[PDB]
């Protein structure tokens, strides 16, 4: 249970909306000065949010099998309890 | 009909948030300002530098983000670059998330990517690797062949035949239309 | 003041130095602005931007009464990427993971370099599920959706997996390396071949951990990690299927595209590496913060131990630790989705 | 280095290398030919 | 006035009169 | 309000300076209040007299003064 | 190509992604005096520019004429 | 024409105000009330 | 600050050229294969060969008087059969023979 703490922290925060559904910026115009303006967010080079709202996930996902497969080269044991539960396509 | 939502929260977020810091044996690993350059917080300062100091003398940015894996390799070597050609040009270190305007502007599309500017268009040359083929020793040897190729040209004719070119007239509107605050122009 | 209506307009507009700018702004500088008496109006305002966004969407889009669209042979990126689903989706896992990069660094048109790559793992893929076809389907007697199955059902998983060691602090831990057993002792040990320190945290934390010698504190090929994987699981008699196997050894093959630094700087560490890759959007950003600020403070005053107090302990945490995996599966009911729910059952 | 690994596969034949010097499957002159035709039909 | 000095790009576009020059070329078909 | 200042001569307004107050009615229920000739006087020395309006009764003030 | 002689724009929607479109005047003033008469609001033209402008409160018939 | 009546309009609508001494876009520039605190 | 000393407005032309053609280079490369050559140079090519043929060469319309008389085609290709009226560009040194 406390060792699920974090599951129930990952579930917590499950559809909070990201800039990838959206521009990733906006320009504010100082009212004093309209000559000056200010560019508020990110950097992109991207416009098909329209379908990247839909894999938003990958991103983070391939960043954990990278690292899985970094915790895996020292030790392969650590996949054993979810080979065991069998949620894996395994071939007994 | 096309349209994107015009933000979020997120978004509009710091992009540059701290993170922790580990204690001194994490460090401990198999693989274990600075005087010469210039970090670039605001588009203010890119501005001043690409209209003025690039007009001086030519400017070397190199644009980052803190993702890159390739940027944290490439930014020692462009320190002794930095270091080696500080007299004959200035040089920038730009992160694209903290000043996107900047990198709109160089027409950056990968990073890292180093930009030898000189009059802000009459000699600008990007060097990256879009591929994933080249290296940092790579990129700073192209730097260097640019460096000098932009100085030979401004000594040659009399200082002149370096002159801007599509600036003169667009001031990087097509690129950024915020260009038109700065021109003064109506937006009504 | 005589009446305004009874005064002449040409006369009213020389004593009126502010108004004569006004006009001509709107009808000397232009000559296409509404004869309205407030052009600079927000009404006005929104129904130019309005007016512009259709006109230009009339113009570029792609529908059934085309403008632009006209004598399509070579696509550009968007109108490609928007009309081939299958070719997105491949195009930026492989940039991804060629380069560890963001989305929003997504090139407009990728290189033929990359594409050719791709089709050379397409050859690979589809030969090897062609071949396994052949032999077992026939013997017997939508790709969006399933794809997106797929992924979504491996990203719950990959998230399940890191919550449970991040339970006990072995998510993302170098160069120490965790051990509930002293069977995966021995195998760790033999890498530094018996040297090295270990270290332990108090019953709160259900595994011991090893530090190897500076020298060899280093990350392995991902090669090397996918054939030890598989080497230990066929040891034990659980492979993977084909396919999997497959889809395994070509992202290895993209990550050694990377080269010799494909995941950390030479003073990096894996978690510093995680952080800095990670996406600041990610919803997860501060649990992953406040996991790895935990981790290091706790670290920072483990307690050593040597070799055999841990092996006594160990039994007692293999123990406890089967008994947290079969509770695991009820665990996965209690928060999981219906998908891991079902593949537990 | 990084990319090698990619950049080894890229070794062609003769003909092939001939067959890409003249555009075999990327100049389309049938695809040409059908876009004359539509352009002058669209008068 | 010589050649260079009047082609010159300063004194061209700031203190040359270069009406007479641009008429001329405009005028040329009726010359040649 | 309008740049339009009447001429003070009698041929425009009659009677303008023989008495040291002036008068008005303001608004819908038409309030009175007077003021005195020299409080009115200060905008002749603002007054334009090149410019003329409206059958040349009335002058302009220079735009300083009456923004 | 090298990229020195590229395209100076962006598209539409890129710009769109990026906050950074604007839409707006179809024309333009070229010189700040004219830009900034409307916040002035004291001098929105010079003495010499008033008298200047005086001179046209009429088109001309006659020179139309003529 | 078209001019003719936008100026015919931004008469009767903009010289009997006493809230429009200008257009309210370039309001900022202005001067401060001092009567306000 | 127009115009700059030691600098000719031959040079800045040469410049502008030079602008220009590689503008024009870089929207050839960027573009569809199926219609830019054609476009480019198959059409301007025929319209001026056409073209310079008519305001150049001068042409006649032949007849014959009897279909015995008419040539044999029938082996030649896009011409199978004579038809009168057809016109004839010819160089002003031709003659009758
Ligand atoms: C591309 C984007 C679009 C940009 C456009 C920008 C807008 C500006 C464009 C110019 C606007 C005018 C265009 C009007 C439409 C054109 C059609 C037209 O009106 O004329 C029809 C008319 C012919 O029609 P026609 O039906 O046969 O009628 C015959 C009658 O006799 C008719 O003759 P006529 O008896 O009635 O007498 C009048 C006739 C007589 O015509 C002549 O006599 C022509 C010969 C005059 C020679 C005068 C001596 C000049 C010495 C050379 C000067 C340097 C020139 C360098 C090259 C050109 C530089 C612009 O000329 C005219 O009718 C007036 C036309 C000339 C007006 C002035 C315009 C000059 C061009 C200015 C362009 C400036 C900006 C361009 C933009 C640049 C892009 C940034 O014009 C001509 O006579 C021929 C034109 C000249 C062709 C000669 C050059 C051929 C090139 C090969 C020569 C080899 C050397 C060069 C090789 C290349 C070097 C590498
Ligand atoms: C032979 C060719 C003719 C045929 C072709 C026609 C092409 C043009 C079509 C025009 C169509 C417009 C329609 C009429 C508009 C009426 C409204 C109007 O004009 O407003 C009053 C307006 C008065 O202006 P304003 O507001 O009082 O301002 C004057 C200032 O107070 C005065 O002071 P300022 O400081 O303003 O300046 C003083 C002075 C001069 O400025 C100065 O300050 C001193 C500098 C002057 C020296 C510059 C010399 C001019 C150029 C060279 C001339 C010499 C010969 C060339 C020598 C070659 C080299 C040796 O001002 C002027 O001279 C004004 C110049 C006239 C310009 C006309 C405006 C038309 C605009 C578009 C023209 C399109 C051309 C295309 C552009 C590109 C061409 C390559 O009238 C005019 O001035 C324009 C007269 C136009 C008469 C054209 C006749 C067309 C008749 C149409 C009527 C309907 C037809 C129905 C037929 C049935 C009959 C019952
Ligand atoms: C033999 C085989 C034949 C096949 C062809 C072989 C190849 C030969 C050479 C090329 C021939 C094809 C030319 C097609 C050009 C036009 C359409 C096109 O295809 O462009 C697509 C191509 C790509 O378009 P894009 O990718 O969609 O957009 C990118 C921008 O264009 C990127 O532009 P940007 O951002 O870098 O810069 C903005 C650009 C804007 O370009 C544009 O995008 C739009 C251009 C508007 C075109 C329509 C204008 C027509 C207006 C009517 C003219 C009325 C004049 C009134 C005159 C009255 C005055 C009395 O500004 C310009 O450079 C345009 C200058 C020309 C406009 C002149 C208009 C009058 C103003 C005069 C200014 C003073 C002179 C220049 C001063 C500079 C210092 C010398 O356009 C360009 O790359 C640049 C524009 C082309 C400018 C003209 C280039 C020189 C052409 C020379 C023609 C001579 C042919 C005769 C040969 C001799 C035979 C005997
Ligand atoms: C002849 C009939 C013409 C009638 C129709 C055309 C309209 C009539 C008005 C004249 C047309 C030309 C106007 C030119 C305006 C450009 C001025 C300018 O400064 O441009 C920047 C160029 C480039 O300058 P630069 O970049 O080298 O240095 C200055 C840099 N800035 C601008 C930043 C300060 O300036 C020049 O050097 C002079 C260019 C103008 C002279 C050329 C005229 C062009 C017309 C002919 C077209 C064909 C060109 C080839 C000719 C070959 C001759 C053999
Ligand atoms: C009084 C006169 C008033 C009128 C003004 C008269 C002057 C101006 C009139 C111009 C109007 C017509 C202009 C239309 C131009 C159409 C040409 C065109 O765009 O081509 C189609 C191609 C087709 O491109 P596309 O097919 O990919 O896309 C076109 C549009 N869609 C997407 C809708 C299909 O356009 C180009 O991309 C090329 C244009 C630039 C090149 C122009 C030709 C010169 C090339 C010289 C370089 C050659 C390099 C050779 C190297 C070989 C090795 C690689
Ligand atoms: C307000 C600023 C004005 C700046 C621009 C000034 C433009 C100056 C050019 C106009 C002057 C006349 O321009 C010139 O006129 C004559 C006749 O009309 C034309 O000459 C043409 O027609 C005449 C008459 O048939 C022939 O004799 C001649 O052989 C032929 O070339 C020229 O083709 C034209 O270039
Ligand atoms: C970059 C410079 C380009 C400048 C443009 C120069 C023009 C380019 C085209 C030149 C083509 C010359 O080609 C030549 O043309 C002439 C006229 O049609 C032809 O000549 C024909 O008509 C002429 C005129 O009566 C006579 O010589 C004869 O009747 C006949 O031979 C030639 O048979 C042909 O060989």
């Amino acid at each position: 249970a406390r060792s699920f703490r974090w599951m129930q922290a990952f579930a917590a925060v499950k559809g909070k909306p990201t800039a990838g559904s959206c521009a990733a910026g906006t320009a504010v115009v100082n009212p004093e000065d309209p000559t000056k303006v200010t560019l508020k967010g990110r950097y992109t080079n991207f416009s098909l949010q329209h379908i990247w709202e839909k894999y938003d996930y990958l991103q983070t996902h391939l960043l954990l099998r990278e690292c899985m497969l970094s915790q895996v080269a020292k030790n392969p044991r650590l996949l054993d309890p979810e080979i065991n539960a069998g949620l894996t396509p395994t071939v007994f | 009909s096309f349209a994107i939502p015009p933000a979020n929260a997120a978004a509009l977020a710091d992009p540059l948030p701290a993170t922790p810091t580990p204690p001194p044996v994490f460090e401990a690993v198999s693989s274990a300002a600075l005087k010469n350059v210039e970090e670039v917080s605001t588009m203010e300062r890119y501005e001043a530098a690409v209209y003025e100091e690039s007009f001086k003398k030519p400017i070397v940015c190199l644009f980052f983000a803190r993702f890159s894996l390739q940027s944290k390799v490439l930014l020692q070597p462009f320190l002794d670059f930095a270091a080696s050609a500080s007299n004959n040009a200035t040089f920038f270190l730009i992160d694209c998330d903290r000043v996107p305007r900047a990198a709109y502007h160089a027409r950056v599309e990968n990073v890292p990517s180093l930009v030898v500017m000189k009059g802000d268009d009459a000699f600008r040359q990007t060097i990256t690797d879009s591929v994933g083929v080249k290296t940092a020793g790579d990129l700073i040897q192209e730097a260097r062949s640019a460096l000098d190729q932009v100085l030979r040209l401004d000594q040659q004719e009399g200082g002149t035949k370096l002159q801007p070119g599509v600036s003169s007239y667009t001031h990087h509107i097509g690129v950024d239309n915020l260009n038109v605050y700065r021109k003064g122009w109506p937006v009504a | 003041n005589p009446p305004v209506w009874k005064v002449n307009t040409n006369e009213w507009l020389d004593s009126d130095q502010y108004w004569q700018a006004f006009v001509e702004k709107h009808h000397f500088y232009s000559q296409y602005q509404p004869g309205v008496v407030d052009p600079e109006a927000p009404q006005e305002v929104e129904a130019f931007k309005q007016a512009w966004h259709s006109r230009m969407g009339k113009f570029n889009d792609r529908s059934d009464t085309p403008m632009l669209y006209a004598y399509m042979n070579e696509l550009p990126s968007w109108e490609y990427y928007d009309l081939h689903r299958s070719a997105f989706l491949e195009h930026m896992t492989y940039f991804l993971v060629r380069t560890g990069g963001d989305f929003r660094f997504f090139p407009e048109m990728p290189p033929w370099q990359w594409l050719a790559h791709m089709e050379n793992l397409r050859f690979k893929l589809l030969s090897v599920a062609q071949s396994r076809r052949s032999q077992l389907q026939l013997a017997n007697l939508h790709g969006e959706e399933y794809t997106q199955k797929f992924l979504q059902y491996e990203t719950e998983l990959f998230q399940a997996c890191a919550a449970r060691l991040m339970g006990h602090f072995m998510f993302l831990c170098d160069p120490f390396i965790p051990v509930q057993s002293a069977e995966a002792l021995s195998a760790v040990t033999r890498v530094d071949n018996g040297k090295g320190k270990l270290f332990s945290l108090g019953d709160d934390v259900n595994a011991l951990f090893y530090l190897p010698e500076q020298q060899r504190r280093d990350v392995e090929r991902p090669t090397q990690a996918v054939q030890t994987l598989l080497g230990h699981l066929e040891a034990t008699g659980r492979p993977f299927n084909p396919c999997y196997s497959e889809l395994l050894h070509v992202h290895a093959e993209v990550l050694e595209e990377r080269g010799e630094h494909w995941l950390t700087a030479p003073g990096e560490c894996v978690s510093q590496a995680f952080l800095r890759r990670l996406r600041t959007d990610d919803p997860a950003y501060e649990v992953y913060c406040s996991y790895f600020k935990e981790m290091y403070e706790r670290f920072a005053g483990a307690k050593e131990v040597s070799m055999e107090d841990g092996r006594k302990r160990l039994a007692t945490i293999e123990k406890n630790a089967q008994e947290e995996a079969a509770a695991y599966g009820l665990a996965l009911k209690t928060m999981g989705s219906a998908e891991l729910a079902h593949k537990a059952r | 280095r990084p990319g090698q690994g990619s950049n080894a596969q890229f070794q062609t034949s003769l003909a092939d290398k001939t067959r890409g010097l003249l555009g075999v499957g990327f100049l389309r002159p049938t695809k040409m030919a059908s876009f004359a035709a539509t352009f002058l039909l669209n008068f | 006035v010589s050649f260079s000095q009047f082609f010159d790009s300063e004194y061209f576009w700031t203190k040359a009169n270069v009406g007479p020059f641009f008429l001329f070329l405009f005028t040329s078909p009726f010359w040649y | 309000m309008l740049n339009f200042i009447p001429k003070r001569c009698p041929s425009v307004s009659l009677l303008f300076g023989k008495r040291p107050v002036q008068r008005i009615e303001v608004g819908q229920a038409r309030h009175q209040l007077e003021i005195p000739v020299e409080t009115i006087e200060k905008i002749y020395e603002g007054v334009d007299s090149r410019l003329e309006y409206h059958n040349k009764d009335y002058n302009a003030m220079k735009w300083k003064d009456f923004m | 190509p090298s990229g020195a002689y590229r395209l100076p724009a962006v598209d539409y929607k890129r710009q769109l992604s990026r906050g950074t479109l604007v839409e707006g005047a179809d024309f333009y003033l070229p010189t700040a005096q004219e830009q900034q008469r409307l916040a002035r609001h004291f001098e929105p033209y010079s003495e010499q520019e008033q008298e200047e402008r005086r001179k046209f409160r009429f088109q001309s018939i006659s020179v139309y004429l003529a | 024409g078209k001019i003719h009546g936008a100026v015919w309009r931004m008469k009767h609508l903009f010289a009997t105000n006493f809230k429009m001494v200008g257009h309210p876009r370039y309001a900022y520039a202005l001067p401060k009330n001092p009567l306000l605190q | 600050p127009l115009g700059v000393k030691g600098r000719s407005v031959f040079a800045g032309m040469r410049s502008f050229i030079g602008q220009r053609l590689g503008r024009l280079y870089d929207s050839f490369y960027y573009s569809q294969s199926s219609t830019k050559y054609v476009m480019v140079f198959l059409f301007p090519a025929g319209i001026f060969y056409t073209r310079f043929r008519a305001d150049t060469k001068l042409g006649y319309h032949v007849f014959i008087n009897e279909e015995k008389l008419y040539p044999d085609y029938s082996q030649n290709y896009f011409d199978t059969k004579w038809t009168n009226g057809r016109k004839v560009y010819l160089d002003d040194e031709t003659t009758v023979e």
